[PDB]
């Protein structure tokens, strides 16, 4: 619904440590001690779309990424002021669907940039302030563009897309809907 | 330097 933005951050930072050989949960606190969002309420599709779009961002900046830690000065919590520099541009110059994946992508990398210097304690801190920045700043904008579901409508996980595309090639049809949108309680 | 400018810029490439 709303705090599901937390997942989108967390799931990515988790994967970020995974490709380094670190654990997110070992250095976490986000959903560790408090429960914000489910394991994939709405996000199951949106985070699935997010990680793909995030990947699209990673490789592109990966050229500079390894060197930039010197520029951001990835250190104690003030690395969020380093990531501030960038999230600052990131918001002013065009907050779109795929644009937001950049925020959670470099944020997930910001995580590892900390773990890099063996400061994996930032890992949970960043994820907190990332999802929060989404909560306060991004979420309104997101809603103006449809929402997280809409993101997967546009740039959703094409792996699952191709997965269902196989049988959809034969056209399954015979699927009617009496349901109207996602209902809440 | 960069980063703010760099991700600002490289970020507009999340489509093409
Ligand atoms: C110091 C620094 O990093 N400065 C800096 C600033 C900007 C960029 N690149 N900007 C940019 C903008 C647009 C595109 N392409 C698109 O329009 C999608 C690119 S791309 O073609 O490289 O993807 C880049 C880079 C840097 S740099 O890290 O110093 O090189």
């Amino acid at each position: 619904m709303s705090q599901s933005n937390r997942e989108l951050v967390v799931d990515f930072l988790s994967y970020k440590l995974s490709q380094k050989g670190y654990s997110w949960s070992q250095f976490s606190d986000v959903e560790e001690n408090r429960t914000e969002a489910p394991e994939g309420t709405e996000s199951e599709a949106v985070k699935q779309a997010l990680r793909e779009a995030g990947d699209e961002f990673e490789l592109r900046y990966r050229r500079a990424f390894s060197d930039l830690t010197s520029q951001l000065h990835i250190t104690p919590g003030t690395a969020y002021q380093s990531f501030e520099q960038v999230v600052n541009e990131l918001f002013r110059d065009g907050v779109n669907w795929g644009r937001i994946v950049a925020f959670f992508s470099f944020g997930g990398a910001l995580c590892v940039e900390s773990v890099d210097k063996e400061m994996q304690v930032l890992v949970s801190r960043i994820a907190a302030w990332m999802a929060t920045y989404l909560n306060d700043h991004l979420e309104p904008w997101i809603q103006e563009n449809g929402g997280w579901d809409t993101f997967v409508e546009l740039y959703g996980n094409n792996a699952a897309a191709e997965s269902r595309k196989g049988q959809e090639r034969l056209e399954h049809h015979h699927h009617h809907h009496l349901e109207h949108h996602h209902h809440h309680h | 330097g960069c980063v703010g400018r760099a991700l600002a810029a490289f970020g507009d490439c999340i489509n093409r």
